[PDB]
């Protein structure tokens, strides 16, 4: 059950939608698929299903090649954003029609759509139509129909685009619910973070149909690959300041800060690759900015919107010399008027340096739950 | 339910006046010819409104029988009843025919896809105007020269007039394909996932969902081929072999007016309307 | 020689549609020969034998293709006797240069035109107030209107069209003792040319308001409601609204519905050979015509009525209606792509 | 100018989707409208707006009763949930569509037109149409034509409600830029707690059409009237404790946690209209839970789910005796493994106590920020 995505390349006509995916996902493990462009996410999922043909490269499902496999016998299961619910057939016809079509025995019918609906809370309803259900009912009908099938691979579209969040929700409980019950390898489609972020194994970014990054949420988290992963992954953008390097070291490369002290910090960075006197582009996340007084390296500005959520208050300071308004969350209701002036400190070890073509230098600096 | 001012009364008024008088200019025509079979006389003179009420032709037109009204007898003037059974059976027929003919055009032009697909929906588009008439002189020609060889669809006989009504295939196409299209588009990758052939996915899935709009448009067809005039007109020489709208214009005669008869005639094909009114509107949201 | 021709006929469906069922590549053929078959027997063939027609001289005396041989004829077989002339053009050309097939040809092609024309925009204008009216939201019983307004549409043609023939009587008539009683007047509709004209229109548009009122309904409801809501903000009038909110927004989807409407009423052959037959005589005309016939009944009349001489190559008359119709094709089709 | 609503009520029929509400909006203020996905807030502002009938009541704009003015005369502008452009006008006669109705001076409409478009950089797409434009473009150009109207009182319904979270925010800062500079009176509908806290100076929560509680974004946050307005502010639902009144003080009162433990703690709370012995429910927000070492009270549990969002941990902790898991959220990565016992602290000062008909007694802890205006 471990999709190989090796080398795979889709071009719609001429335009390449799709250009060397190398997806490694072993065996029961909640791969989910996160981008800003739906398109090519879908594309993806739909081309490992067998729907869409692969212009160049190879697909293994398990251990054998299934590039030109027809979708039947590549042994997954879809759930499509309308969840694909036949209307003139009953629930249980809706949830067998896989193995009705095959041939199979009206007993091992019965028995398998009885342990699904059982283990889906469907039982009271196996008589109805799809038309007399809700929508709950009718995206637990989708997911007890690949439950019968009893894929390999498990496949999920995004569906939430077209859902209110009620129904969100109990997608997401469904979903967690049938992970830690299968154990089985599944893949998920979505463009919000934070799902992603909920219920994950292995994240995998797609920047128009491109592998950003592959690896955990909090590896994405605390060690994103490049300015793009660092910017999509947390709600609140990451605080950007172009820098100017000074001096590298083996373990540390020093900058400028461009506000007009022109302060100096030997943060912590993997120094690879890296000359004196290059443009690079300074990162510090909103959550980790410490208070002014904690720290050595203080940032003043002018405050600008100081909008408080009771929980936190997340204040934009125009810092002088700088285009944008670094953003600080701190917790509690801190008070602070709008056109007053804060300071802010920075923890030179949460720093996340950025070269100039958008690859980010590795931290060196060790952040807990990594693992 | 948003407020209005005091002139929606008088907008409301005024419409409903408008409306009244115009319901009343075009429902004209149906109440008088009402009002002519149960007139007396066949020559409409005297009352227009026929405060007595005669029947004399409604009877005429059933065959029930003669209605006696001097010792003379009076015989039905027209086998209505023929017309009717005729013009069933050929648009049964010709109904039959075009669902059966359109049905795989649809689902092939909606659902899946094929190179020839847009010169095929633009060819399709161009034809289903052009409209039957026009080359009834080719009709004529080709029935003619297929007496000797197939007489079951030569001339003077239903299978000229099936076949005829079996050309307007293009209209009910372009009605089955809509549906189509409006039922959801990824029933057939689901199919094929359980492991559906395409022809089982059209046949288990997409054929039973379609047939709503396969009776809708056997009605639509039915009724179209009992009210087409010029086709069976030109062919269907003998009297016998008359259907409706052809057997029907002999009642206007020069030679013998009878607006009674005609009107009986007319009333007593009633079922065509409501079946219209009813089944083709659907009482859809319009 | 039929026998070979119905082999043609085989060789064209049979074969050549064979490769559809034999070739795997082509699978959704196999879905579109049912139908596409059909079409080529049903609607294309009859087109293409009318175009062939109009190139021979099928006339009443030509109507046999070659089985007189014995039966009976001054030529020697050289032209006439062989009945199956290829005019080549000749019947083309008769139209105009004959002049006593043109002009009646061009007036009763104006008139169509002008019969077309003013019927569409008559209907447009019907159904798009009555949409507009029905579709209030503030009326009482309006299924009742929409019920009461498309009768019409549901009583079959033929058989409104055979009333009002007995209405517009006025040898008899109930019409002319109608306006007479109310104030001593007899239009004379089948007499006069003009009035026949009026009276035609008068029922075309009778008979077709009701459809392009449904469509008209059915664009009203694709509408949106919140350019209402606004328009009302800002204090607009219901005819206001009417005149600058749902007219630009509907003649753009209307234009090939009028279209389309145009090409219907060009050749409603049903209107007129019920109602008027030809309409009152035309005078001088060598072939039969009528003050009231579209194109398309002329047409009949020179192919079948008997004292037309049932020529069938000059009754073809084909690359003008066609033409004119296929322009129409070519302009739907380009509105439908906008 | 200052909308006052007075036992405002709409009936549909047999059901009554609003009854009995009572606003007071001031000159210049900015009022936001929130609560679950009930079409009361909408009506409510269409009713405001002129176009829905009021049942019941009256609605007071500035000192006229306009409960049957019809919405053209009733100086207010409104944005619907759709942005109510139309397609066959360019964006200067979408703006202008009013002007254009009312007056016929060409230079007073152009000049309002490019003041507009200037003051909302709309100068570079003015002869564009509705179909060629954005999201954010379409939702500048209604708030344009709204600006050009120049109503008394500024009507949105849910204008942030079609685009993605980027836009969203944007536009919210501009919205909130557009208060500013006017000052005159806003009404805003929405379901999203975010924008409710960061645009509106007052908030009304409406559950099934009932104004549950008006107050200050902070005030909702820190003193709830009820259950239901404690349980819909904030992200996360706030953690509900069934608890038993042991003694009642003059401004404290006993409650008994449902545990073994059997703890008894004081709370500081109004202590009036409260009988001992009667079965109440305790509320304490997660982002209130101390950790067990700094707090008397602790609430030892089994973890059930981990969430590592990244910048906070949120820890549902079944607790053995209570129904309904509790959650917690420190801030930071906490390495917690699930299944595994787990404590957290209860601090008396920050719990909210809600009697079994739903009301709540107020809580006598200051609260920082409550009073900023």
């Amino acid at each position: 059950a471990s999709v190989q995505l090796q080398n795979v390349t889709k071009a719609w006509g001429e335009v390449v939608v799709s250009k060397d995916i190398n997806l490694d996902i072993h065996e029961g493990e909640f791969v989910v698929f996160v981008g800003p462009s739906g398109c090519g996410k879908s594309t993806l999922l739909r081309m490992i299903a067998g729907l869409e043909t692969i212009t160049s490269g190879d697909l293994f499902i398990g251990e054998k090649r299934m590039n030109d496999t027809p979708p039947a016998e590549r042994g997954v299961g879809m759930v499509f954003q309308s969840y694909a619910l036949y209307p003139h057939l009953s629930v249980a016809e809706n949830m067998s029609f896989g193995l009705k079509l095959a041939g199979a025995k009206k007993e091992v019918i019965n028995q398998r759509v009885n342990q699904v609906a059982e283990v889906l809370q469907l039982a009271h309803l196996l008589d109805r139509k799809p038309k007399a259900l809700s929508g709950g009912q009718r995206q637990r009908v989708a997911i007890g129909r690949t439950l019968v099938a009893e894929p390999s691979v498990f496949l999920l579209d995004e569906p939430l685009s077209n859902l209110d969040a009620a129904l969100r929700v109990q997608m997401r409980i469904e979903i967690s619910r049938l992970h830690k019950r299968l154990g089985r390898t599944m893949i998920y489609v979505t463009h919000d973070q934070v799902e992603a972020m909920t219920l994950a194994d292995k994240i995998v970014v797609l920047d128009a149909g491109r592998v950003a990054q592959v690896g955990k949420p909090l590896e994405l988290y605390h060690y994103p690959a490049d300015r793009f992963v660092a910017g999509f992954i947390g709600s609140p953008k990451m605080n950007f300041l172009p820098v100017k390097v000074t001096a590298t070291a083996i373990d540390q490369v020093q900058v400028e800060l461009p506000m007009p002290n022109r302060q100096q910090v030997w943060l912590p960075v993997e120094s690879r690759d890296v000359q004196v006197g290059a443009n690079m582009s300074l990162g510090i996340r909103p959550e980790h900015l410490l208070p002014s007084d904690i720290a050595d390296v203080i940032l003043e500005g002018e405050v600008q919107v100081v909008e408080q959520l009771g929980n936190e208050t997340q204040i934009h300071i125009q810092i002088p010399s700088i285009r944008q308004n670094l953003v600080y969350r701190q917790n509690d209701v801190v008070l602070v008027e709008e056109g007053a002036t804060f300071a802010i400190g920075l923890p030179p070890e949460r720093c996340h340096l950025f070269r100039e073509d958008g690859t980010a230098c590795r931290r060196l600096h060790k952040e807990p739950g990594v693992a | 339910a948003m407020v209005q001012p005091k002139s929606q009364k008088a907008r409301l008024f005024i419409t409903h006046l408008l409306l009244l008088l115009f319901i009343a200019a075009i429902m004209f025509p149906l109440l008088m010819v009402v009002a002519i079979s149960l007139r007396q006389g066949n020559f409409a003179t005297g009352s227009l409104w026929p405060e007595q009420i005669s029947w004399d032709h409604w009877k005429l037109a059933l065959g029930f029988s003669v209605e006696q009204a001097d010792g003379r007898i009076w015989p039905p003037p027209f086998p209505v009843l023929l017309w009717l059974w005729n013009s069933v059976k050929v648009a049964g027929i010709s109904a039959i025919g075009i669902v059966a003919l359109s049905t795989t055009c649809a689902y092939a032009f909606a659902r899946m896809r094929f190179p020839g697909k847009a010169t095929l929906l633009k060819g399709m588009l161009i034809f289903q105007m052009f409209p039957a008439v026009l080359s009834l002189v080719a009709l004529y020609a080709l029935f003619d020269r297929l007496g000797e060889y197939i007489p079951f669809i030569g001339l003077n006989t239903h299978g000229g007039v099936i076949f005829a009504y079996l050309g307007g295939i293009a209209l009910h196409v372009w009605t089955i394909k809509g549906y189509f299209e409006t039922i959801d588009s990824s029933l057939e990758e689901a199919a094929a996932l359980d492991g559906a052939t395409p022809w089982q996915a059209f046949r288990l899935v997409l054929l039973p969902l379609s047939v709503p709009i396969l009776a809708v448009v056997f009605i639509l067809s039915f009724i179209a081929a009992i009210t087409e005039v010029p086709v069976a007109s030109l062919l269907l020489r003998d009297v016998n072999s008359y259907t409706l709208a052809v057997g029907m214009q002999q009642y206007l005669n020069p030679q013998n007016y009878l607006w009674g008869d005609f009107a009986a005639a007319a009333v007593m094909s009633a079922l065509p309307i409501t079946i219209v009114f009813l089944l083709a509107q659907r009482w859809l949201v319009n | 020689q039929g026998e070979y021709l119905f082999a043609i006929t085989t060789l064209i469906l049979s074969s050549a549609g064979l490769y559809i069922f034999a070739n795997r590549k082509a699978y959704a053929w196999r879905y579109v020969y049912p139908g596409m078959a059909g079409m080529g027997l049903f609607v294309l063939f009859p087109l293409v034998c009318t175009i062939a027609i109009a190139f021979t001289n099928y006339s009443s005396t030509n109507q046999l293709t070659f089985e007189r041989a014995q039966e009976v004829n001054w030529g020697d077989e050289k032209l006439s006797p062989g009945y199956t002339v290829t005019t080549g053009w000749k019947n083309f050309t008769r139209v105009f240069t004959d002049e006593g097939i043109q002009k009646p040809f061009l007036a009763i092609f104006v008139w169509t035109v002008v019969f077309s024309l003013i019927t569409v925009f008559l209907t447009v204008a019907v159904g798009m107030v009555l949409a507009c009216l029905v579709q209030w939201e503030a009326l009482r019983g309006k299924a009742v209107y929409r019920v009461l307004l498309i009768l019409p549409y549901a009583v079959p043609s033929f058989i409104s069209i055979l009333i009002f023939k007995g209405l517009f009587n006025q040898s008899f008539g109930e019409i002319n003792m109608m306006l007479s009683a109310l104030f001593g007047v007899k239009p004379a509709w089948f007499s006069d040319p003009t009035t026949a004209r009026t009276m035609l229109i008068i029922v075309n548009t009778w008979l077709g308001y009701p459809y392009m009122m449904i469509l008209c309904m059915g664009l009203l409801k694709a509408i949106p409601d919140d350019l209402y809501e606004a328009s009302a903000m800002d204090g607009a009038g219901p005819f206001q609204n009417f005149f600058k909110i749902t007219l630009p927004l509907l003649i753009k989807p209307l234009t090939p519905l009028m279209i389309a409407s145009f090409a219907f009423n060009f050749n409603n052959f049903v209107l007129i050979q019920l109602l008027t037959n030809g309409g009152p005589d035309r005078l001088g005309t060598t072939t039969p015509a009528g003050y009231t016939d579209l194109l398309v009944n002329y047409t009949y009349r020179i192919a079948f009525e008997g004292g037309g001489g049932q020529d069938f190559g000059l009754a073809a008359a084909i690359a003008t209606l066609i033409f004119l119709l296929v322009g129409a094709l070519a302009i739907v089709n380009l509105k439908a792509t906008r």
